[PDB]
């Protein structure tokens, strides 16, 4: 079938080619729409809908069943974040920064967001709780590694405001998530791991200061850690990157405010 | 009436008169230069 | 406009320049010191290969090319019509995809979150320097730098890989093209796992990360993990163009000749050098 | 023809202003090039031949 | 500051070099881009001119006429 | 900054055998043994390996492949160990030459075993293929993998089965052994003009530098995001959280537009799928269609003359 | 024409302007460009070819 | 009042009229330096 | 052009003068640049 | 054809407008360049050789 | 006044009267420059 | 001056800009000497480019070797 | 001691810190500026 | 070297600074004549 044309320069290459555009097309059509299930419709910035819509139109509802009894989620759908949000809008035009009115962090809002979810222990395969303290957990020991249970923990400001007592591991996925670092008020708050730095002597927390360990929400029972307070923990310690950004002693940091 | 972007029906009818003019206006220059450049040296 | 949920996350802040000069939104885009300067590199860049394919005399997309200078004019400038507007073209596409970069950065940092994005892109546009600007500076001329066109920047590559014969035996190259490959593997096993854990046997239960690990240990025998894998892909993605842009640093500055003769010095190591029979003697 | 104008209860003026002048300008660059690329209405040459300067 | 010799100055005159001050804030970046970067293509051409590159040397991989 | 790329201090107790739903456990084997070297980058624990039917029938016929190509390679070294040693990836086991066609009357020496070999390769392949589908199936989880295996399958198939049936030859296909597969493969592009022309070798190309990009791209974001457990993503697709708001912003005000936790798989599945679809359907057209594909792009508006 | 000022009233003046000023960059080393590659209007190889610098 | 920006009638006007004061002057200087490339070397 | 000087109740000084000084030093380079390609006006020649 | 109107009971006019507006410019450039591509037709040759601008 | 940057008119006139004295004296360089090379070699 | 936008910044840097800006006072000066010294220089040269010193044209008055 | 200027230790300590750290930083440029010409075209 | 701060205790910041300035801008020009001098690394050919 070498070489033959059915009209022009038009054989099996070319017919092949062009079946592949128009079906390049309809995937990309099919990747977008299966893409629009979160976050749509669009809104304007004071909440009421956006005369924008866009070109893709939204897709039909597809339903998950959600394992352990939790219920169902269905999307797209009808979405409210079931809590307010602390900012004063800078300009009356669109596109432009939102302030906010109280502490930032702490209101909850910009780098220090969180989101309402589910206030339940997401569960593993067999039903027990996922996320665990090592006391809580049967046969888990540190493996390898500087073990960071008893070494003190310092801020951005070089000021050491609590130390760790113990590690909260995530069972079947076999890691360690957080450190409880209990200070000399007593209580203990969460240290999501990947905003530690564990040294051979210390425990460097970049995010916080010790003024703002005090503040970290705590968590409501003592051996689980649900959902919401984990985006709540997280939320704010990773806000404190830039909420806490002048309260932080970085060479760097000091040479360019100095000459700015 | 429609409402999707808020816009009442004097405020439409403003916007789209001024928009007009200033369309009539950009057409009109464009004219103008067609024809200098058509007696310069047509393509027809 | 917005998505539902954007709005609580557009706040002042986390830009390294311009304070809230350029702090704001065009649509979705956030524009920032950078994005302007991207914005007019890339669209001062593709105006000039359009005043390329003006030039040259052709419409045909897949025909445009913008050629580098030619070996004569070794790495100093040329005109515009042969060989400068490659060179205009290629500092606009280097100023776009670094303004890109820090963009990037900017963008990471009101979100709160780490800088691996910006961090890999660098390692593509180091790529691209060495392939445009180390390798040809290196070498003498900017004529041995690719031309900006569909099918003649392949042109290229076919003519610069049969300099050194096949260009297979390149062992930098063979570790890149593992890398690739393993990377396209990993990528299609990822995509579907996930999406058969959230999709299962039709209408019974959504399923866990317990599932995926017990699948893949069934598989094979030993699962990596989510935060695994996703090392495992941003590393095996880094590694390929890492080892493309050493493959191709060393070819034609410190070898010279074909490379199945770099692979002859494993032959001729001396406790099998002289033995008769195989393929080699 | 009249009451064309209800087409600004249906679009926002600031993004149509904005796609119309992307628009335009695109268009007459398009436009500028074309001229430019054939050997006739590529005024540069054509004046280059006619002042005898190149 | 103990030197209390430069607080003389009249106030017009303090903003003058804040402003002086902001300007080469900017191109001094601006500068120090530019000049790495000529150093860095300073040493990839040193590379080269210390390898035998000059001595057995490529063909032209695109035509460019 | 700590980075996430390595993990900082390890963790282990009691081996978790897996879940339990429809897998006849006589089949799986036990736990093997824990990796401190592994446990660095991902999961420390090895095993246990599922052993069936169709995993027993992988294993001999893949074992017996691999068996049959080092007895070659030992025959073609004089069976002599550093021969061996010297020449390993110089070493071939060669299909029939042109002349038998499609026969199976190759003698020993130059093709059956190739034969040989490639009967068992088919069997170690297809049944891998099963395998999946079967592990899929036992657990109760979507088929995925099958099909993208599949797509893996079609461009092995064509190479080595479809395509020289259709050139109506043996010796039309893939070569065992390094390099010389490696020679197979520029001798193939310089037989038939520049492959480079080929518009589904551009395809395939654009797909796997598309998943280069896409699994950086992606790998990038939940290292970033993993601060707000953004690695835990069948949990953000059942119930979203911060992590999925913030990647999703970070693309949209990036380029204009992003995925969901859920959709961005899909992405990847057919950005990675469609590179051996497009390749397979390529290399079909290869010879069958288009001899000289430089020629052919003349002829379409891709080369200048 | 005369309240073609209401466009104020429709568009934030500091990306208005932001927007224009890139515009009109881009717009002159376009033009600029576009001269210096043809051999004529390259005012540099025209005043070379004047003074018998080649 | 149709109001997006949050400017009123009289700023409107203020803002619109330095505008056009800017955009005569540049388009003054530009009128200077075309005639004098025209004169020096015509383009028609 | 009396009352330009009301872009600064528009535009934070610090921001214009730290974005003009780059786009100045960056246009010298340019030029520098376009003088350094042609033949003639090139004086890193010798 | 009385009842076509119900076609918008169906469609959103924005969606509807903004694609039939791409869709009918991408139409009149389509046509607009093969008309210029074939040797006849293409009006800026036929005019060149009408008033022999060569 | 819009007032977007807080600035009143008295903070603005001296603020612009400052940066025009900092702009005329590097126009006054420019033109010095342009000269010397001129003179030194011509472009037109 | 009304501006006191920029009287935040810490002495120090004022100190900084007030010495920047003594140097440049300095040498600026020079600068302006020399700077007007070429442009003499080339009104001379100018005056001889149009004059026709270059057709008809003196021997040397002092031999140099 | 002697004070000729009028300065004290504190004071001299302070200016002929930041004097220094001007003349690293022209010396910086100064070295960047030689390898720049050095590579370009040696003198030695 | 230490204490060689107290150089400033001698000298008068202001006069120094001057004179330093007007100093180094006189023997940039004297090095740069001497580069145009001879006939390499007179840049101002061509
Ligand atoms: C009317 C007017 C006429 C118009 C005509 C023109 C039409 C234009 C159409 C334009 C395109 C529109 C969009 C297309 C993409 C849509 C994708 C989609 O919808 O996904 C939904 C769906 C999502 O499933 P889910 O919701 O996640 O599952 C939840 C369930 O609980 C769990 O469900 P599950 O676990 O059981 O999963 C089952 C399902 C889900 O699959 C997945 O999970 C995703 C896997 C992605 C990879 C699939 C590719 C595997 C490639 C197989 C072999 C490749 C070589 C074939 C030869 C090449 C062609 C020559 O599996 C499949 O569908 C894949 C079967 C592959 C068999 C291929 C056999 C050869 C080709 C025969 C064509 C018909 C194929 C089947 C069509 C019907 C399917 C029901 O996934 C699919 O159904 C996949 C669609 C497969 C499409 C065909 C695949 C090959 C395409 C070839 C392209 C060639 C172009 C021409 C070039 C050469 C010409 C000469
Ligand atoms: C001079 C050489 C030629 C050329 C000749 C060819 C030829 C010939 C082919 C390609 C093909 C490909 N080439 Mg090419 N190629 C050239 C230049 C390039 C360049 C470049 C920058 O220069 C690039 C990036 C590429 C890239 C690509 C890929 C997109 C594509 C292969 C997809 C793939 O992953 O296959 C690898 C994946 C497979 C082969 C699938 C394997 C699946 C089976 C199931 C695996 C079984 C494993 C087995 C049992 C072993 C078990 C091991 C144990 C379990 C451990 N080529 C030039 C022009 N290239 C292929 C293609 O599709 O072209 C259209 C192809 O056949
Ligand atoms: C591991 C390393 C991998 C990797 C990594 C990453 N890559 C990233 C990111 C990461 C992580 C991003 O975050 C970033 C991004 O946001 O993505 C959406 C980006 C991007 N990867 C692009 C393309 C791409 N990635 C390739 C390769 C890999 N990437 C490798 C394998 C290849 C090829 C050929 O292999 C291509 C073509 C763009 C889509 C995008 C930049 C857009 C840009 O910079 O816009 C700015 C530029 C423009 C809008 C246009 C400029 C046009 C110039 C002036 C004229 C140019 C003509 C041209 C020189 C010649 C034509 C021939
Ligand atoms: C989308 C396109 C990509 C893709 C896709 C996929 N590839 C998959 C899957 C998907 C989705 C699976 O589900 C499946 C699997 O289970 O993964 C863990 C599989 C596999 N891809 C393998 C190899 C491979 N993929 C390559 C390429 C790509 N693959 C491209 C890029 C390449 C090259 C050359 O590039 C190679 C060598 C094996 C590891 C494995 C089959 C084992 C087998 O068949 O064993 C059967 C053979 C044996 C048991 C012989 C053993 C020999 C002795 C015992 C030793
Ligand atoms: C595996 C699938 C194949 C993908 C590989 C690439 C194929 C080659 C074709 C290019 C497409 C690249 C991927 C983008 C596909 C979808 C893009 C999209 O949805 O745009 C919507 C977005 C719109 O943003 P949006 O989608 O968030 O708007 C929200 C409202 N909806 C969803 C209803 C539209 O477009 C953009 O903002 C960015 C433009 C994307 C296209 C840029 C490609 C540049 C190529 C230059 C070549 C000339
Ligand atoms: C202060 C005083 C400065 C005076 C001279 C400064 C010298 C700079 C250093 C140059 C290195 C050198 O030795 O030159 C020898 C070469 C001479 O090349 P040659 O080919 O004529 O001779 C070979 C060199 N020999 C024999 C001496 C070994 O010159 C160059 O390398 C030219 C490089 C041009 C750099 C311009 C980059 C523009 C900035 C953007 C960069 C990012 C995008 C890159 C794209 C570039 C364009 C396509
Ligand atoms: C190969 O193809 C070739 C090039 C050969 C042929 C190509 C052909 C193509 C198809 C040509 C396409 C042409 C298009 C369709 C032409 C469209 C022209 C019109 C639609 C453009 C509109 C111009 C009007 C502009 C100038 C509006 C100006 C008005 C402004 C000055 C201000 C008005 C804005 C608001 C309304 C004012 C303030 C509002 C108040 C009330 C608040
Ligand atoms: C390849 O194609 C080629 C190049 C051949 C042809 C290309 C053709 C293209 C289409 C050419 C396009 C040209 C465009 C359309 C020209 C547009 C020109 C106009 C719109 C530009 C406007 C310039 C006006 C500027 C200079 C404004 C200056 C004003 C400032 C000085 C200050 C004023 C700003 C505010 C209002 C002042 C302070 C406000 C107070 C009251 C608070
Ligand atoms: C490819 O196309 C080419 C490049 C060949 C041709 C294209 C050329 C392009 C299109 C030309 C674009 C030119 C741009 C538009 C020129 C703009 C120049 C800007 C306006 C210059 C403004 C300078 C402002 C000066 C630096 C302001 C200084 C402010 C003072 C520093 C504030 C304090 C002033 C006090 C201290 C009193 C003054 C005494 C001192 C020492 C400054
Ligand atoms: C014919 O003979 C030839 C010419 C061939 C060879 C003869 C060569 C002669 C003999 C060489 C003589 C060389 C002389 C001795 C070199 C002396 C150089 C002087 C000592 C350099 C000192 C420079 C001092 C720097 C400029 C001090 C700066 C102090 C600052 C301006 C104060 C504030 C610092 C701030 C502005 C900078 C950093 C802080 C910010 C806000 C950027
Ligand atoms: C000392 O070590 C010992 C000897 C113990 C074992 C070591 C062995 C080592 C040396 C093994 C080396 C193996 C080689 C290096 C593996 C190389 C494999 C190459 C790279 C494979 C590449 C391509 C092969 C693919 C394309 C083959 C595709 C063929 C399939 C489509 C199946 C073909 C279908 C056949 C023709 C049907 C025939 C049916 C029967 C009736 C003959
Ligand atoms: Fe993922």
């Amino acid at each position: 079938m070498v070489g033959v044309t059915a009209f022009g320069n038009f054989d099996l290459a070319s017919l092949a080619i062009y079946s592949f555009w128009i079906f390049l097309a309809g995937l990309i059509y099919y990747l977008q729409t299966e893409n629009m299930r979160e976050g749509y419709p669009l809104e304007n910035e004071d909440g009421t809908p956006a005369a924008n819509q866009g070109p893709f139109p939204l897709p039909k509802p597809k339903t998950f069943i959600l394992p352990h009894g939790r219920g169902t989620l269905t999307v797209p759908g009808p979405e409210s974040e079931d809590r307010p949000i602390a900012l004063a809008r800078t300009a009356v035009s669109e596109g432009f920064p939102h302030a906010p009115t109280g502490d930032p962090m702490k209101d909850g809002v910009g780098p220090a967001s969180w989101v309402a979810r589910r206030d339940l222990p997401e569960l593993d395969g067999h039903g027990h709780n996922k996320i665990k303290p090592m006391k809580a957990a049967a046969g888990f020991h540190v493996s390898a590694g500087k073990n960071p249970i008893g070494l003190p923990v310092r801020g951005c400001d070089l000021e050491i405001a609590g130390k760790v007592v113990d590690i909260w591991v995530d069972i079947p996925e076999q890691m360690a998530r957080f450190l409880e670092v209990e200070l000399k008020d007593g209580s203990t708050r969460l240290l999501p791991m990947q905003m530690v730095k564990v040294q051979s002597n210390r425990v460097h927390v970049n995010a916080l200061s010790s003024d703002l360990f005090a503040g970290i929400p705590t968590i409501k029972s003592p051996t689980e850690v649900t959902l919401l307070e984990e985006d709540k923990i997280c939320g704010y310690v990773a806000g404190g990157l830039m909420y806490a950004a002048p309260k932080r002693k970085s060479v760097v940091a000091a040479m360019l405010a100095e000459y700015a | 009436d429609l409402g999707y972007t808020g816009l009442t029906d004097e405020q439409a009818q403003e916007l789209h008169s001024v928009y007009m003019s200033g369309l009539w206006l950009f057409s009109a220059v464009a004219i103008v230069a067609h024809l200098a450049v058509y007696i310069w040296r047509p393509w027809f | 406009a917005l998505l539902s949920f954007e709005r609580k996350y557009r706040v002042p802040g986390g830009t390294l320049v311009g304070g809230n000069l350029f702090d704001f939104w065009v649509g979705p885009f956030y524009v920032g010191f950078f994005g302007v300067a991207t914005f007019f590199f890339a669209a001062l860049g593709i105006i000039l290969i359009a005043w390329s394919a003006v030039l040259q005399g052709t419409w045909n997309p897949q025909l445009i090319s913008v050629y580098p200078p030619a070996l004569e004019y070794g790495l100093g400038g040329a005109p515009l019509a042969k060989g400068g507007l490659w060179q205009i073209i290629t500092i606009c596409a280097t100023g776009a995809f670094v303004s890109w970069a820090l963009r990037e950065v900017e963008i990471c940092r009101k979100l709160g979150i780490g800088y691996h994005i910006p961090f890999a892109f660098a390692f593509a546009i180091l790529a691209y320097l060495t392939l445009v600007l180390f390798r040809p500076v290196m070498m003498g001329a900017w004529g041995y730098a690719f031309p900006y066109g569909i099918w003649t920047h392949l042109d290229w590559v076919s003519n610069t890989g049969y300099t050194y014969g096949n260009f297979h035996y390149n062992p930098a190259h063979m570790i890149a093209i593992s890398f690739f490959f393993t990377n396209a593997l990993a990528l299609a096993l990822h995509g579907a796992l996930v999406l058969s854990a959230a999709n299962p046997e039709k209408g019974k239960e959504m399923r866990t990360p317990d599932h995926e690990d017990t699948f893949f240990r069934d598989l094979v025998g030993y699962s990596i993990g989510t935060l695994g894998i996703h090392r495992l892909g941003l590393l095996l993605s880094l590694s390929a163009v890492f080892f493309s842009a050493l493959c191709m640093i060393i070819t034609g500055t410190i070898w010279f000749d074909q490379w199945v003769d770099w692979w002859q010095w494993w032959v001729k190591l001396p406790w099998w050098a002289n033995i008769p029979g195989g393929i080699n003697g | 023809m009249s009451k064309f104008y209800k087409i600004w209860m249906i679009f926002d003026p600031r993004r149509v202003f904005v796609a119309q002048g992307v628009f335009l300008f695109l268009l007459a660059v398009m436009i500028h090039l074309i001229l430019l690329s054939t050997p006739s209405y590529n005024w540069l040459e054509i004046s280059a031949a006619k002042y005898n300067r190149v | 500051t103990i030197f209390n010799d430069h607080l003389n100055t009249n106030p017009k005159t303090n903003l003058r070099l804040w402003v002086a001050f902001q300007m080469m804030k900017g191109a001094g970046w601006a500068g120090g881009v530019f000049f790495g970067t000529l150093l860095l293509i300073g040493f990839f051409r040193v590379v080269g001119r210390m390898l035998p590159i000059q001595e057995n040397q490529a063909p032209a991989p695109n035509i460019t006429g | 900054e700590y980075q996430n790329i390595f993990s900082q201090v390890q963790v282990r107790g009691p081996a978790d055998l897996g879940m339990t739903e429809d897998v006849n456990l006589a089949n799986r084997s036990g736990v093997g043994p824990f990796s401190t070297l592994l446990g660095w980058f991902g999961n420390a624990q090895l095993g246990p390996i599922y052993l069936g039917s169709l995993g027993v029938l992988s294993l001999f016929s893949g074992l017996m492949w691999f068996f049959t190509i080092g007895i070659w390679f030992w025959y073609q070294a004089g069976w002599n160990p550093a021969v061996f040693l010297r020449d390993l990836f110089f070493f071939s086991l060669e299909p029939p030459a042109p002349e038998y066609g499609l026969s199976f009357a190759a003698p020993l020496k130059e093709g059956g075993l190739w034969l040989i070999a490639s009967f068992f390769m088919f069997v170690a392949v297809w049944s891998w293929w099963g395998r999946t589908y079967l592990r899929a199936q036992a657990l109760g989880m979507g088929k995925h993998t099958a099909w993208a295996f599949l797509s893996a399958i079609w461009l092995w198939m064509v190479l080595g089965f479809i395509r020289p049936i259709l050139m109506g030859s043996w010796s039309e296909a893939v070569p065992y052994g390094i390099f010389s597969h490696l020679d197979w493969t520029n001798n193939f592009s310089l037989v038939h003009g520049n492959l480079f022309y080929n518009p589904f070798h551009g395809l395939s190309i654009a797909f796997l530098y598309g998943s280069a990009l896409l699994f950086a791209m992606h790998g990038a974001t939940i290292l970033a995001v993993s601060r707000f457990g953004g690695e835990r993503e069948l949990e953000q697709i059942a119930d979203r959280g911060t992590a999925a708001e913030r990647a999703a912003l970070f693309w949209r005000w990036t380029m204009g537009f992003n995925a969901t936790m859920e959709g961005i798989h899909r992405w990847a599945i057919w950005m990675a799928v469609l590179v051996t679809l497009t390749g397979g359907i390529g290399i079909l057209l290869s010879g069958t269609v288009v001899d000289n594909w430089y020629v052919w792009g003349q002829n379409h508006g891709m080369a200048p003359l």
